[PDB]
């Protein structure tokens, strides 16, 4: 029960008992990124992932035709630049130096321990790491980005089934595809003629003896590897076969088997049964005598070569004919050679096409193959094994990361759970094995939905990729230049390069996909995009050829991925959120918890359970009947065995779920009463508390689900007390705390100034600030909330603002949905919210002359100069409009070529001629706003003008006004202990003295401390920023817009219901009731029955209760009651529903009215998300507030003052606002610029605005009769300079008439059609 | 068409005119000066490929 | 097996998830069908113009 508890209490209905806490929202980007650091500094360093993995990779050279080789020592991670503050303004990108230390190792190339030189020097400023902040943003170049999260696919082996698409032959399941992590990838493909075929990752088809071939292997020794061998004797009847009874189990026999001394066993035309495969185990027969007839279908294995003959009467692997066997019959060869052969299983598909290929030596296929990806090469026979051995069997261009050599032999059946990176000759010919396994049928293919075979990437993997790749570069660069010049000659330092190393970090935060502006609207939207992760970017499937599998749920996301949550429009599927519980595994899997259930009773112990490894337990329900004993009630209870939704028994559950809230993501997790809603309309209703804008006043909601306080804490607006203490000046800028003597070190005890951040420029142009919420004298501990950011509220999340809402059709204002609004909702400022634009002016070089900023411009008048000041820049706090100059900047011209009617002009005037023009910056038209902030920058080694002094001297007076404030309370605290410590004065004395010479020396380290931290402090200011080439100085200028709700904004809900603001109606339109409480907002009720939403209605009964009992609170303090009164009204509220009930622990008389005072305006509800309250709970509420529990009740009409027929419903329901304001979507012009090539309007400049008439717009016109207007929006209206210049004309002096005019896109394509050499004869 | 910074912009078009027209001058200026068989057929290829 | 309750009754962490295999499949046709109509009448209107 901490304190920041004692100010709200927010009553929940949850009966369900709490095992695990909510765990870190943000600690899949914090522990990612922390391994690629690896700041700790022991003697074995834990190497798994980082930049510690690649100095250890391709730290030793080999120096090609030299004898240099370089150890890496080690690194060190170096203090950072600049403060998080200080970044944000300067634009340092937060950079962190790197030190690598590395041994130049000489040998004079003998292979000895010979004249072996040891030079040992450490690289300073090798390249720079990202070191994100502590919330998992990244500051690059003053602007706050995040790395997301990467679904792609797990590196290993992936058997497909082709649908019938290839020749119609029915299901093909031989479609063997194999993935590694960095290299070409080798899949195996079958032909429709029934012949294995392997191609590399190219557009070619090689076939399967020829891979084979090029590993090693021999015809004889490939076809023992696909059919086993037989053996074969000719004793007797001039021939003896060896009978196995398991080869004819399922073959029709057409020969006789009679043999077996007078026992026959099949005769001619009898099928096999298993009554004729038990009569052969009690015989035991091994010699049957088969025709040579029998024999033909058969093939050979190996080459027959017989020892009298002296010749090859018979080739390997060859099909048997008649003429083979009068060749070995006068050969009279013993022992015969075959391979097996099975009609009925395991046919020999792989045993065909060998025969269909060339394949008759190995060297041969070395350089087919090396023909096949290089066509036209010369035909070497050293040059192309090179490149065969280096592309399979060597570590460079083929790297297996682990997770794909764990993977691998999950699939083959291999019990090595650690494997090699490069590839094996029994790794490539085990693929082969198990897939004629497949297509035989044993066995089935993989789904490549499932989760077991996806993998979740992190900030940490990608940094470390993109700095190998780098690495590499560097390193090969060095080996060129340390191999053929002299280790005394070269210095270490100039050895190797850095220019690849940096120039690879700066274009992956600048030139990939997955890095991307972050969005800072409201504390909701600052996690949910952090814990995005998508499938898109680099090694993954884009859009289009994504189709309908991969933008499809599968059912084991359950607890992983979150179903509901999805960002609508083309990218459906594609992003997915995590969940709430969501945790990766050792491998990069995503990983579950769960409870461990026993046969008798529920334990404690909570496991996290994989992906694969969830079909084997039986995982229950996360509500099911307990009877207070640990021991499952139900006869039946809803339990998932292999990925299917089934009852089971109660002595089958294996393992049970966490909480239900386990499938949800956290935004998902702020919709009360979701287990109400469709799942079409959760998908919108996350998706309408995601883009929010924080009003002016916050207002936390009257219903929640639980999760709104443990949001505001993990994100980074909020203020969170380090410390614990006494709170000793808290401010509206700054908040000191005094740390305790329990908690604190010997020495600067009480040292800890919480300076609050004011109205800054965000991503989006959203105000942001902090207000404080605690008093002085009230002491705090660890994880205590100081002060709340933007939409927060006493550490609830306060999106938007909640008022009276009623369900009436009111004259059709609310048509299909819109929103009808009363005045009292814009008259008490209550969606009212802050916009921050910038505005920035650069000084540029130009070739003509190069100028500074100067205030005095020519051709100007005097009611600019009021406002500019004498500088050039204008006064923070004035009301800057359409029109008004920001900063002065002259611009030197020549040739000004005065024609004749600007030469009278000059004169009538007098003033005398001035060729600088006036190129200053200024508001566009219907921008308004108020100049808060003014930054300026000049870069190193320019002289500041009167502006960079007087914002500089403001600075440095506040640091030193907050540095002597602190210096002031540990001065008092320290003399304070020490008084404390002597007896009193009146009228050992050797120990005193020394306790007076102990704090003289202690205020002397903190005053040598204080010019230390004011000198360093000056010397950044005063240091200037480096700015990009050609620019002189650069200001920026922030406005302030205070945009009210206006008709046409867009308003929605939490449950998915959008809608726009007709018309604001007076208050005495609105309905009211029998008290005269009027209505603020008014919905249609017909979106009900199709977007069935039933927690919208629900949520406004449960609203109105929570008002209700409000009211009686506040009205019982007006009465001057006993405090005993009010502890007995309270316990009728939180003890007398079921859930949780929390009293009887606070303090009568403070308690009490602190409690009162915050409970006046409303009781907050918690209703979880799949635990809410019953209907009868709700009616029970409704009765304590001498409310009718029907929830229904009369409004009478404030126009007509009739009542109505039918009883309405009324309540409270939290509104949002989302930041689709009609200021930038309003748009109008009539006359503007064009463009060179083609004479079109413009758009996106200071002035724009228009329409694009589209082929369809056009199909619209042509289907009526009009012929006139299509023709003059497209010729007249536009690509006419002599047209539109005799139009507007027309139009002034009062005649409406047309001319036909030429258009110009098509003169364009006359001119660049006859440069091709064609004539076009359009005059005819 | 120049813009801010004293930097102007030149077209894809304009890149391939110039490559044309320097060829065809150095074809052009080729006729009198002897030019075996060797060479001959490769400077006529230069202005093929432009 | 189906789904025993309803909405006013409020569905379970189960229940609610069988739900979602025909949401999402409902929203994913919304975004394919505005490109397979759009490309339909582009095939039918450019035959029927004379």
């Amino acid at each position: 029960y901490s304190y920041t508890e004692k100010k709200r209490i927010r009553k929940d209905f949850s009966k369900l008992p709490d095992v695990m806490d909510v765990p870190y929202l943000l600690a899949i980007q914090l522990d990612s990124y922390r391994e690629f650091l690896q700041a700790g500094a022991t003697k074995e360093q834990f190497r798994d992932v980082g930049l510690h993995a690649a100095f250890k990779s391709v730290f030793p050279i080999i120096s090609y035709s030299g004898n240099a080789a370089l150890e890496y020592v080690g690194y060190r991670l170096g203090e950072p630049a600049f403060d998080v503050k200080e970044c944000v303004l300067r634009g340092v990108t937060f950079a962190v130096p790197l030190r690598v230390k590395v041994r130049l190792i000489i040998f004079d190339r003998e292979s000895s321990n010979k004249a072996i030189k040891d030079i040992k020097e450490q690289e300073v400023y090798m390249g720079e790491i990202p070191l994100m902040t502590e919330n998992g943003t990244f500051i690059i170049n003053g602007t706050e980005r995040v790395i997301v999260s990467q679904l792609h696919r797990s590196p290993g082996v992936f058997f497909d089934h082709d649908r019938g698409k290839t020749h119609s032959s029915g299901k093909l399941l031989y479609s063997a595809r194999i993935i590694p992590y960095r290299g070409s990838w080798l899949d195996f493909e079958f032909d429709p003629k029934d012949c294995v075929f392997v191609r590399i990752d190219r557009r070619r088809k090689l076939p399967a003896s020829v891979l084979l071939r090029a590993l090693g292997y021999s015809t004889e020794e490939i076809l023992n590897a696909f059919y086993a061998t037989n053996v074969f004797h000719i004793k007797g009847e001039t021939l003896n076969l060896e009978l196995v009874p398991q080869r004819l189990r399922g073959e029709v026999a057409s020969i006789d088997i009679k043999d077996g001394s007078g026992k026959v066993i099949v005769e001619q035309g009898r099928r096999i049964t298993a009554r004729h495969i038990n009569q052969l185990e009690k015989a035991g027969v091994s010699q049957l005598e088969v025709p040579f007839d029998y024999l033909i279908g058969r093939t050979i294995a190996k080459a027959i070569v017989h020892p009298a003959t002296g010749e090859i009467i018979a080739e390997c692997n060859t099909e048997l004919t008649l003429d083979l066997l009068a060749k070995v019959a006068k050969a009279q060869v013993v022992r015969i050679e075959t391979l097996y052969t099975n009609d009925i299983d395991c046919g020999p598909f792989i045993s065909d096409t060998l025969k269909i290929d060339n394949t008759s030596n190995q060297l041969e296929a070395l350089v087919e193959i090396y023909r096949m990806m290089r066509p036209g090469e010369p035909p070497t026979k050293e040059a192309a094994e090179t490149l065969f051995g280096n592309l399979f069997f060597s570590a460079e261009r083929y790297d297996l990361s682990a997770v794909g050599r764990m993977k691998f032999n999950r699939r083959i059946g291999r019990t090595e759970i650690e494997g090699p990176g490069v590839l094996s000759k029994e790794d490539i010919i085990d693929v082969l094995k198990t897939l004629v396994d497949i297509r035989n049928g044993k066995g089935i293919v993989d789904d490549i939905d499932h989760l077991g075979n996806r993998r979740v990437r992190c900030v940490g993997e990608m940094a470390e990729n993109q700095f190998r790749v780098g690495l590499v570069r560097v390193e090969r660069a060095v080996k060129e230049r340390l191999s053929m010049a002299e280790s005394e000659g070269l210095m270490p330092q100039d050895l190797i390069n850095a220019k690849p190393v940096a120039a690879a970090i700066k274009e992956f935060f600048g030139s990939s996909q997955l890095s991307q502006f972050m969005d800072q609207n409201n504390p909701l939207s600052e996690i949910t995009h952090k814990r995005r992760v998508s499938a898109l970017g680099p090694g993954g499937l884009t859009r289009e050829r994504a189709g309908f599998e991969v933008r499809d749920v599968h059912p084991t996301h359950y607890g992983r991925v979150c179903p509901i949550e999805t960002p609508e429009g083309p990218n459906i599927g594609l992003i997915n959120s995590l969940a709430t519980y969501a945790r990766t595994n050792k491998y990069g899997f995503l990983e579950s918890p769960y409870r461990v259930v026993k046969d008798s009773l529920v334990t404690d112990e909570i496991v996290f359970l994989s992906a694969i490894e969830e079909a084997d337990h039986v995982i229950a329900q996360a509500s099911a009947t307990l009877n207070e004993k640990g021991q499952l009630v139900d006869e039946l209870v809803a339990v998932r065995h292999l990925n299917e939704f089934t009852v089971k028994a109660p002595e089958d559950v294996t393992l049970m779920d966490v909480s239900p809230k386990q499938v949800v993501s956290v935004a998902a997790s702020l919709i009360p009463f979701l287990e109400h809603d469709d799942a079409n309309r959760a998908l919108m209703g996350s998706n309408m508390q995601r883009q929010a804008v924080p009003t002016l006043r916050a207002d936390k909601p009257l219903v929640g689900t639980g999760m709104e306080r443990n949001v505001a804490r993990d994100s980074g607006v909020c203020v969170v007390a380090r410390r614990g203490g006494v709170i000793d000046s808290v401010d509206a800028s700054r908040v000191v705390v005094r740390v305790a003597d329990d908690e604190v070190e010997t020495g600067e005890a009480g040292v800890d100034i919480y300076n609050l951040t004011k109205y800054t420029r965000s991503n989006q142009n959203t105000c942001i600030n902090q207000r404080p919420l605690v008093s002085k004298g009230d002491v705090v501990a660890r994880g205590d909330i100081l002060a709340d950011g933007p939409s927060t509220d006493m550490g609830e999340l306060a999106l938007g603002q909640n008022m009276r809402v009623a369900f009436m059709p009111w004259n059709g204002f609310n048509f299909e949905d819109s929103i009808c609004l009363s005045e009292r909702v814009v008259q008490e400022d209550r969606f009212t919210t802050i916009h921050i634009q910038e505005l920035t002016c650069v000084a540029r070089d130009t070739k003509l002359g190069p100028e500074e900023i100067t205030a005095d411009i020519p051709n100007v008048g005097e009611a600019a100069l009021n406002k500019l000041d004498e500088a050039g820049i204008v006064y923070v706090g004035a009301e800057v409009q359409a029109g008004d100059i920001l900063v002065g900047k002259v611009t030197p011209k020549g040739e000004t070529q005065l024609t004749p009617e600007e030469k009278l002009l000059r004169a009538i005037f007098g003033e005398k001629a001035s060729d600088v023009k006036d190129t200053s910056l200024r508001v566009p038209t219907g921008t308004k706003g108020t100049v808060i902030d003014v930054q300026v920058f000049t870069r190193d080694g320019v002289e500041r003008d009167s502006r960079a002094l007087s914002i500089e001297k403001m600075q440095l007076d506040q640091i030193r006004k907050d540095l002597n404030e602190e210096f002031r309370i540990v001065e008092g605290a320290t003399f304070e202990r020490l008084r404390a410590a002597l007896v009193g004065a009146k009228a050992a004395d050797d120990a005193l003295n020394e306790q007076l010479e102990k704090a003289q020396a202690y205020i002397s380290d903190r005053r040598q401390l204080l010019d230390d931290k004011f000198e360093d402090k000056k010397r950044k200011l005063q240091q200037g920023d480096d700015l990009a080439p050609g620019v002189l100085k650069i200001v920026k200028v922030y406005l302030a817009i205070k945009r009210r709700i206006q008709p046409g904004d867009k308003m929605a809900g939490r449950h998915g219901n959008k809608g726009v603001v007709s018309v604001i109606m007076p208050v005495e339109d609105m309905p009211h009731d029998a008290n005269g409480t009027p209505v603020d907002i008014v919905l249609n009720p017909l979106g009900v029955p199709s977007r069935m939403n039933v927690g919208q209605i629900l949520e406004t009964h449960l609203g109105l209760a929570a008002k209700g009992l409000g009211e009686k609170i506040n009205r019982m303090l007006e009465e001057q009651r006993k405090v005993a009164e009010l502890r007995k009204f309270l316990h009728e509220i939180y003890n007398e529903i079921g859930g949780r009930e929390e009293n009887l622990d606070e303090l009568g008389d403070n308690e009490i009215l602190a409690l009162a005072k915050n409970l006046r305006g409303g009781v907050p509800m918690a209703t979880p998300v799949f635990d809410g309250a019953k209907e009868r709970e709700i009616k029970a509420m409704l009765k304590l507030a001498d409310l009718p529990e029907s929830g229904q009740m009369r409004l009478f009409d404030g126009r007509t003052g009739n009542q109505f027929e039918r009883p309405t419903t009324v309540g409270y329901m939290y509104m949002l606002k989302l930041n689709h304001l009609v200021d930038d979507k309003m748009h109008a012009r009539s006359t503007g610029s064009y463009s060179l090539v083609t004479q079109q309007p413009l758009g996106g400049k200071a002035q724009f605005g228009g329409q694009r008439f589209g082929e369809m717009e056009v199909w619209a016109l042509e289907a009526y009769g009009a012929a006139y207007t299509l023709q003059e929006m497209l010729t007249v209206k536009s690509d006419d300079v002599n047209g539109r210049t005799k139009m507007y004309k027309n139009i002034v002096d009062g005649d409406h008439r047309m001319e036909a005019g030429m258009p110009e896109s098509f003169n364009v394509l006359i001119k660049e059609i006859r440069s091709l050499g064609i004539d076009i004869e359009l005059e005819t | 068409v120049p813009l801010d910074g004293g930097r102007f912009a030149t077209s894809d078009l304009n890149d391939l005119y110039r490559r044309v027209i320097n060829r065809n001058n150095r074809l052009k200026r080729l006729l009198d000066l002897a030019a075996p068989d060797i060479i001959v057929r490769n400077e006529k290829r230069m202005l093929q490929e432009a | 097996t189906p789904i025993t309750a309803n909405f006013r009754e409020g569905l379970n962490v189960l229940q609610y998830f069988i739900s979602t295999h025909g949401a999402r499949k409902g929203l994913a046709d919304t975004a394919l069908k505005t490109a397979n109509s759009g490309y339909l009448t582009r095939r039918l209107v450019d035959v029927a113009q004379d």
